[PDB]
């Protein structure tokens, strides 16, 4: 719609206001901010850096709507039989009393 | 310029003489271009150095800016020449259309061959040292002129068209200064008269914020090539 | 001579690669009979024995292009993960 | 299988050279929106928005061959396949969606997700945004399917209709000459009114579901342009 | 040497007879795979590391700069490290034409003679094997065409259940 | 001169194409056999024995 | 049924058939034709792309390893849901 | 046992469904209508606008008509 | 003065306008042919029975079986295969000859 | 086992069912005329602009009814 | 195997669904009436010309219920 | 005892009840429109934007239709 205009390093929030699922992470659980996937959210809305909540969502869509839908169509795995045609490991092998073709030298 | 059987002689023949020539010329220009980028680094502004970011206010898309990204070297003249700097905007030029055509031949092997006789037989894009006399340099001049005036009457459409239709002038004056901006060659334009464009334009759209089919014009009209 | 039973009703319990080895199977035997008569008759195999030759190049290339999936880690994985307890006791109770 | 065919325009196209071999100029458009896009001055695009223009001028020339002409009987549509149109919307939507997309502007995606800060962001807006996201896809489905589903309702109820016409007439005119003759003219009367009724709205809707054809990828690309002002 | 010319045909005769394959053939291929993986890690990660020794020096200071989205402290630390050691030295830092030769030809090099030579190991592994699969490889390589039917013409190894064909 | 030189031959073309297609043309694969091709199988592998 | 059948191209000419391994195999020949000469380095990018894309596509068909039976694409008929051969 | 069975009137009562769809369709478009004489009354200098957006509305209501009516054709005819 | 569409060759005019002015809509284009012609290529027999017939397939002609024997016979004959090969029977050349002499 | 069975009176249900879709339509209908009333009493001098346009959206919710009609009569003699 | 059932009672069916529309028809001419109302106490001055409309109205969607009448007791006698 | 029996007719019936669901989605189309013509005779300045408005409904209005489309073809096709 409007034009948008990155935040100044000044307007942008401390990460200790940012909240998780449940609290804020704040000293002694920094780290437990690298797994809390709603306070990334949270401090990404806050830095207003909301496309990286968008962006892989929308790329992902076209990636199914595009390319992987036909190639699961046409050629994914379909659900294993009950009685399942294991291989016996038999075929391919030489018979005995064949001479093989020497190797290029 | 059309290509033709007597241009393309003519390149054959000059062809291993104007790539020695077009090496020498490198050599040199190398050299006036390691002079110039030392000294840009040395005594350059700390932008122009280190290559502030300027971005698009819609797309945030960078570009170089003018006023940060370009700077006058006022003191050159104690390190370089301006006949070394003619020479190294001529070499730069030739330059790039040698890359791009080395850069065909090397993606296409030896399927280029054809193409490169299409090359020779046109002298739009062979370079200036192809030419070993005054006629045959004449008549080069002639085709990089004849691109020219096929290129630039579309840029300055596209310039004029876009602006007017887009937006008008504040004030009489960039009126005027616009109308004049854009009228033939037959008449002498008054650079005073036409200089409020400048700012006006700027008001418009900045060197930053080019478009690219516009820049592709401009690029053709510069006999810089584009594909 | 005898023809294998390849109906769906016989095929529905029965391994891709047996089907087709039995449908490889028929149509050899078809194609020998087809000659076997041509040959009785005296005429050119060629001319009676076409049709026959080309289901058995057909089944051929049906039967030469699967490999029975090697039964490892993943492949296991997967069929254990796929086939419960639940779902084979669901699918026990099923009458379809 | 390779099958060649040929479409049925070779007529029209015979007409195009005759009447177009000399220039005439053009003042009647069925989607005059792709050339007005701003409509307050002193807004201006840097994006191609333009570009599209030429691209619907020959689709509405296209669909307006085939469709519009169609009302005449035994006229074929030869494009009249959901797939085949499914490759065209396709392809005019997913150009200009990757268009956009190859400007690596992320921040042009940030509209995508809805509401304000006062949401909460995982169980509100993050839903809201996955379902734009759907939306776009579904918006290019409901667009080449209301193309096809149009054309194919109208066509079968015009040739169901012309058939009961064909019989009552063929098989009931002699009702004239009989003392019935009433109710039979009563009849004629209501197949020629419904007749010309089923005719004007096929007419007009061939041309609103080009209109409308027009416009979702007009709003495609306007969804995600970007106006600067002028100083 | 242009081995892809002559390994297209063996790869299309073996997805057509893709029954023979021996467990051997499978784990060559699967190989090749978890090479071409790796070729793909090795040169992403050359163009990321050309892509940021080429950075301008004002796209480094805001890249790896403040603000800090977890402010953890680490974060930080490793951006300031990185910047220092990016900033303290002379780089040259080409825009337009030149740093995406720069970024791009080394790439396509290294990943193009990786493939190549990692093609030519494969066709060795495929000469190697005393399977059908590499009968007909060394046939290719012999006579310059591919022999189909091969495994019934030399009654190639089959099921138990399937040794009737061959009783004649 | 140019366009209308070209697009009279065009229309000679489009007129006997119409004609060919709208009145002598038969249809493909007919019932009865009596008019059009049934298809045919093309690039047929020639002169490879060891193909087979 | 009849309304129905309205609704199909009116000028088909003719129609031709060509099995999938026959016009790959000449699309294979011609391309070999084309990439053989060696003033075309196999570094080439043409070289390249004409070969890695489908190296790569035909190595991902030979690894598959997949517990179900995928039906032969070229069948006699494959309109029958209950017989996949 | 095993037993398959295949109705054929069932494709009757599938097609007078899809036939229900109009009454919401024919409901909507009436509505539009209602609507505008409503506001042709309010404001009639606008009434040639007007008028073009309710036909431009009965469009889009009759498209999702058609749709349904598509579907009874399908198993009318099938 | 120089215009693209009016000085231009058609040819040169095409390829300048789905290059320039419309890449991304050809490249789209392209992607969609080579899907359609790799996918969607392929009609069986029976396909052809049930649909590929305007008025429905004559089976007092099964043209198709005519169409199939054709082929078989032009590849039969211009690659010289043996179609008596105990791969295509099953059986050696003499059980063959003593089948024929029972039957 | 394969089983075929063709059930007759199917088509009296189908038929029924269509029959329905005039219940939108006759409602729709009704409310049309209904807001004309209000329209012209708060406007009376628009007594036939309003007439013409109340007839134009009987005519299309009288259409949508036609098409339903006809399939309710169409099955009635399948 | 191929069978054929006539069942007796299903012409019944189809006869009570078609009735059904007439609650669409019924309830329009209320709506109609409903507003008919209002507009005479807006404007007593149009008590005529509103009750002639609302008049046509009214037949116009007794028209649709009594099309559906016809297919109700059709199905009832056959 | 055990019997498995298997209609082959019945997924007309599921596509037809499907089908049913195009009426809301109609009516609620109207229902747009018609709040629209109503409005714009109320502050004409802004008909531009309430006109965008209406087309977003509409955009996520249309799209759940489709899915009720969706799940027809799902059945009418298998
Ligand atoms: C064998 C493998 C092959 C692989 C496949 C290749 C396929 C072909 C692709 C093209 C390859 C290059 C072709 C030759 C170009 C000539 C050299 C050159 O760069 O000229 C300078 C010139 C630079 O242009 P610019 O705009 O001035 O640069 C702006 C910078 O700011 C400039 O900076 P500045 O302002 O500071 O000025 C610096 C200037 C100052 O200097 C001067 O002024 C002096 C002159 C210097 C340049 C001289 C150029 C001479 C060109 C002609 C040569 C003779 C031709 C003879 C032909 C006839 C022969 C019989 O010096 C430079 O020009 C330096 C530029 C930077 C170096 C670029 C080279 C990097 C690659 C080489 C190293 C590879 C290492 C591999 C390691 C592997 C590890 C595993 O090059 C060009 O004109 C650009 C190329 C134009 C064609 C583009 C075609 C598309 C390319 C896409 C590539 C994508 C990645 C690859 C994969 C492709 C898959 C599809
Ligand atoms: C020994 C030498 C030294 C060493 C080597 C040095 C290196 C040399 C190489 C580098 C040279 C660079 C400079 C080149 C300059 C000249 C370029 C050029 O061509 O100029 C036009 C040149 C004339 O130039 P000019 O007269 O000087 O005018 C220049 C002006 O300034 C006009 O200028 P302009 O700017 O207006 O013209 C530009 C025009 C240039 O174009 C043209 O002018 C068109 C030229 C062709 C026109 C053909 C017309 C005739 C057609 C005939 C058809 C057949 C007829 C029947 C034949 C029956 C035979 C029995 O347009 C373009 O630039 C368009 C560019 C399009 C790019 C396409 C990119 C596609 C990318 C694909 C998408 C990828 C997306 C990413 C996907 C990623 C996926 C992961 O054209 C010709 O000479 C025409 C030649 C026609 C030949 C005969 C027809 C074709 C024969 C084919 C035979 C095939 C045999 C095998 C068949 C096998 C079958 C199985
Ligand atoms: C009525 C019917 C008539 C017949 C119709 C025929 C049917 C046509 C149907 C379809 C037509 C539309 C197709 C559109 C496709 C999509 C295009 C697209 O997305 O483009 C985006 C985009 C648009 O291009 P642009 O740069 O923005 O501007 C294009 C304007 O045309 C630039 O214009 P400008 O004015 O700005 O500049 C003018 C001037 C400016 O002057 C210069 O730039 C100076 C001279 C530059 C020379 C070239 C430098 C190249 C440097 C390296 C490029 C990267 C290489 C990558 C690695 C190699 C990949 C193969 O440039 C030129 O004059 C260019 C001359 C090029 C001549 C060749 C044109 C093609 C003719 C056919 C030859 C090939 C036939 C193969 C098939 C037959 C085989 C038997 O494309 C690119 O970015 C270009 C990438 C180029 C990559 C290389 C080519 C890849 C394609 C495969 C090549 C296969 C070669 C096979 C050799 C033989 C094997 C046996
Ligand atoms: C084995 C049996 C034979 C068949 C072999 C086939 C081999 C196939 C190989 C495998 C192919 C696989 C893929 C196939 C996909 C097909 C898809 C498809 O069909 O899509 C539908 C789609 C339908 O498109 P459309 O919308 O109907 O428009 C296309 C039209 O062509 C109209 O479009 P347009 O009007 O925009 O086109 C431009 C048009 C612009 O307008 C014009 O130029 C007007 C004329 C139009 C002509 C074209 C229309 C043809 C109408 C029907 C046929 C006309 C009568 C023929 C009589 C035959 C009698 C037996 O200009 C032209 O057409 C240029 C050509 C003009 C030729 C003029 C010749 C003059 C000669 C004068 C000689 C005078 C001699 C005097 C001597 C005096 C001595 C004293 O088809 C296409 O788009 C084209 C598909 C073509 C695919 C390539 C096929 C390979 C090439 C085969 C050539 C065979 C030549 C040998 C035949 C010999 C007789 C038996
Ligand atoms: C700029 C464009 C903008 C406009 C976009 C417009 C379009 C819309 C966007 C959406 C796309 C629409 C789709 C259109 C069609 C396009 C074509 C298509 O879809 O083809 C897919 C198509 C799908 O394949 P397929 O044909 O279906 O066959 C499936 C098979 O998997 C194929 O088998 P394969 O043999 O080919 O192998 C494929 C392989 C591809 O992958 C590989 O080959 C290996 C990996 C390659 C890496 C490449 C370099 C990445 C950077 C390296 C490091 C740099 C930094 C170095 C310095 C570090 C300092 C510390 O993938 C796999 O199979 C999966 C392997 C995953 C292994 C995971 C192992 C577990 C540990 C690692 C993960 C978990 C970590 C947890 C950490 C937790 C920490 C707390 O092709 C592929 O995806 C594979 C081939 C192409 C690979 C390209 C690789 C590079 C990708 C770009 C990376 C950089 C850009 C992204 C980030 C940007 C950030 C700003
Ligand atoms: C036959 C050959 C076939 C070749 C095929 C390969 C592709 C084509 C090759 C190249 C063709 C020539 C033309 C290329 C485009 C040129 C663009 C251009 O003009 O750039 C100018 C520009 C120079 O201008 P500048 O002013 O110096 O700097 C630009 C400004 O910063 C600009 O400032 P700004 O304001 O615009 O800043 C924004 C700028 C900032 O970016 C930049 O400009 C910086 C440079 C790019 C950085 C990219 C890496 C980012 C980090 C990746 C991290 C990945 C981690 C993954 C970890 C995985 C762990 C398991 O852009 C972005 O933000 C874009 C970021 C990228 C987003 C990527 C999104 C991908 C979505 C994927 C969706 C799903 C895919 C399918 C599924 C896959 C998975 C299953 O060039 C560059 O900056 C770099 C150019 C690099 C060119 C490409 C080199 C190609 C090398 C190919 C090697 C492999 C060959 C394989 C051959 C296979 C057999 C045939
Ligand atoms: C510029 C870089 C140059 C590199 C040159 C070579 C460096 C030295 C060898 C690197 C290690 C190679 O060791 C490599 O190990 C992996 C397992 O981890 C093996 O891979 C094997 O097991 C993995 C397990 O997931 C399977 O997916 C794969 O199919 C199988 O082949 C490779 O077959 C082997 O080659």
């Amino acid at each position: 719609g409007e034009l948008f205009v990155r935040p100044k390093l000044e307007e942008i929030p401390p990460a200790d206001q940012c909240r998780g699922f449940f609290g804020p992470l704040n000293d002694s659980l920094k780290f437990l901010r690298l797994l809390d996937i709603k306070w990334m959210m949270n401090r990404a809305v806050a830095m207003r850096r909301e496309y990286l909540i968008a962006t892989p969502t929308l790329f992902t869509f076209i990636w199914m709507f595009t390319w992987k839908g036909a190639v699961i169509y046409f050629w994914g795995d379909r659900a294993p039989p009950r009685r399942m045609d294991w291989n016996t490991e038999e075929t391919g092998r030489l018979p005995l009393g064949f001479k093989p073709t020497p190797a290029p030298l | 310029m059309q290509g033709s059987w007597s241009v393309l002689k003519k390149n054959c023949s000059n062809f291993f003489p104007g790539l020695l020539a077009f090496a020498q010329q490198t050599q040199e220009a190398y050299g006036i271009w390691l002079r110039i980028y030392n000294r840009q680094q040395k005594y350059g502004p700390t932008d122009f150095v280190e290559q502030s970011e300027t971005f698009s206010p819609d797309y945030h898309k960078r570009f170089h800016s003018q006023d940060k990204n370009m700077w006058v070297d006022k003191e050159l003249c104690t390190e370089v020449s301006q006949k070394e700097v003619a020479r190294l905007m001529t070499y730069k030029l030739d330059m790039w259309r040698m890359a791009h055509c080395a850069g065909a031949l090397l993606a296409t092997g030896g399927y280029a061959i054809p193409f490169g006789l299409f090359w020779l037989a046109n002298d739009t894009w062979v370079p200036s040292s192809f030419n070993l006399t005054g006629e045959e340099l004449r008549a080069w001049r002639e085709a990089q002129d004849l691109y020219r005036y096929r290129s630039a009457p579309s840029y300055l459409t596209d310039t004029k068209w876009h602006f007017d239709f887009h937006a008008y002038p504040w004030n009489e004056t960039q009126e005027r200064a616009w109308d004049d901006l854009f009228e033939k060659n037959d008449v002498r334009r008054d650079p005073k008269v036409v200089r409020p464009a400048a700012e006006m334009y700027d008001g418009f759209i900045k060197f930053e914020l080019i478009r690219r089919k516009s820049l592709r014009h401009l690029c053709r009209s510069m006999n810089i090539p584009t594909f | 001579f005898h023809f294998h039973d390849v109906s769906n009703d016989a095929i529905k319990g029965m391994p891709p690669s047996e089907a087709l080895h039995k449908h490889l199977e028929n149509a050899q035997l078809a194609h020998r009979i087809c000659l076997a008569k041509a040959l009785k008759a005296g005429e050119p195999p060629v001319e009676k024995c076409a049709l026959t030759w080309g289901e058995v190049l057909i089944r051929y290339q049906a039967w030469s292009e699967y490999r029975p999936p090697f039964q490892d880690s993943v492949a296991q994985a997967k069929y254990k993960k796929y086939w419960s307890k639940k779902r084979q006791e669901e699918d026990d109770k099923n009458p379809f | 299988m390779f099958l060649f065919f040929f479409c049925d325009l070779f007529w029209l196209r015979l007409l195009l050279c005759m009447y177009y071999c000399v220039w005439s100029r053009l003042c009647f458009i069925v989607y005059f929106n792709c050339l007005m896009l701003i409509f307050d001055f002193l807004l201006f695009c840097l994006f191609d928005l333009y570009l599209f223009v030429g691209l619907c001028l020959f689709l509405l020339l296209w669909f307006m061959l085939f469709n519009l002409y169609s009302l005449i009987l035994y006229y074929c549509i030869t494009y009249l396949n959901l797939y085949l149109l499914f490759c065209i919307v396709f392809l005019l939507y997913i150009a200009f969606l990757f268009l956009f997309c190859f400007l690596c502007d992320f921040f042009l995606f940030n509209n995508l997700l809805v509401g304000d800060s006062f949401m909460d962001v995982f169980f509100i807006r993050f839903l809201l945004c996955f379902l734009e996201c759907f939306s776009l896809l579904c918006r290019c489905l409901s667009t080449f399917l209301r193309l096809f589903c149009n054309l194919l309702s109208s066509h079968f109820l015009l040739l169901m209709f012309f058939d009961f016409f064909y019989f009552i007439f063929v098989f009931f005119f002699y009702g004239v000459f009989c003392y019935w003759f009433i109710l039979f003219i009563f009849v004629f009367c209501f197949c020629l009114l419904f007749y010309v009724f089923l005719y004007l709205l096929d007419l007009f809707a061939a041309i609103l579901q080009l209109f409308i054809f027009c416009n979702m990828i007009l709003q495609l690309i306007m969804d995600f342009l970007l106006f600067l002002l002028f100083v | 040497t242009k081995y892809e010319l002559k390994m297209q045909y063996f790869d299309e005769w073996m997805i057509r007879w893709r029954k023979f394959q021996t467990e051997s053939d499978w784990e060559i291929e699967k190989g090749r795979q978890w090479w071409r993986r790796f070729n793909m890690a090795v040169s992403g990660a050359l163009f990321c590391g050309l892509v940021l020794y080429t950075s301008g020096t004002a796209t480094l200071k805001r890249q790896y700069g403040l603000p800090h989205f977890f402010d953890i402290g680490v974060d930080g630390q490793a951006k300031e490290t990185m910047l220092k050691t990016l900033t303290s030295r002379w780089r040259y830092t080409p825009q337009g034409y030149g740093r995406v030769l720069i970024t791009g030809v080394p790439t396509y090099i290294l990943f193009v003679t990786l493939e190549h030579y990692r093609e030519r190991r494969r066709m060795q592994q495929y000469l190697q094997q005393n399977t059908v699969f590499g009968e007909q490889m060394r046939r290719l390589l012999s006579t310059g065409k591919i022999e189909e039917y091969l495994p019934v013409n030399i009654k190639a190894t089959l099921p138990a259940s399937q040794q009737a064909i061959y009783n004649y | 001169e140019i366009q209308s030189r070209k697009k009279y031959f065009q229309t000679l073309g489009y007129l006997v194409a119409f004609i060919y297609l709208y009145f002598l043309m038969p249809k493909e694969k007919s019932f009865s056999g009596l008019s059009g091709p049934d298809g045919h199988w093309i690039m047929l592998p020639k002169g490879r024995p060891e193909l087979f | 049924s009849n309304p129905a059948d309205h609704f199909r191209p009116n000028l088909k000419a003719l129609t031709l058939y060509a099995e999938r391994q026959h016009y790959v195999d000449r699309w294979l020949h011609v391309k070999e034709r084309w990439l053989a000469p060696w003033y075309l380095p196999w570094w080439s990018p043409l070289f390249q792309l004409g070969t890695w894309y489908s190296q790569r596509s035909r190595n991902l068909f030979l690894v598959e390893n997949h517990l179900s039976y995928r039906p032969y694409k070229f069948r006699r008929n494959d309109e029958d849901r209950n017989n996949p051969y | 046992s095993t037993v398959a069975i295949s109705v054929q009137g069932l494709h009757y009562v599938g097609t007078g469904l899809a036939a229900i769809a109009l009454a919401g369709v024919g409901l909507g478009i009436g509505t539009i209508f209602g609507n505008l004489l409503v506001a042709c009354a309010r404001q009639p200098n606008l009434t040639k606008m007007l008028f073009n957006y309710a036909i431009l509305g009965f469009a889009l209501t009759e498209a999702i008509g058609l749709f349904a009516l598509m579907l009874a054709f399908l198993m009318l005819f099938s | 003065v120089y215009t693209r569409w009016k000085c231009d060759r058609l040819p040169v005019f095409q390829l300048k306008l789905f290059t320039q002015e419309y890449p991304m809509h050809a490249a789209v284009g392209i992607f969609t042919i080579i899907f359609l012609w790799k996918h969607m290529s392929h009609c069986s027999e029976e396909t052809e029975r049930k649909y590929g017939w305007w008025a429905g397939y004559p089976y007092w002609r099964d043209p198709i079986a005519r169409r199939n024997e054709t082929k078989y016979k032009q590849m039969i004959i211009n690659n010289d295969v043996d179609i008596t090969h105990p791969k295509w029977t099953g059986c050696s050349v003499e059980q063959l000859e003593e089948l024929s002499r029972v039957v």
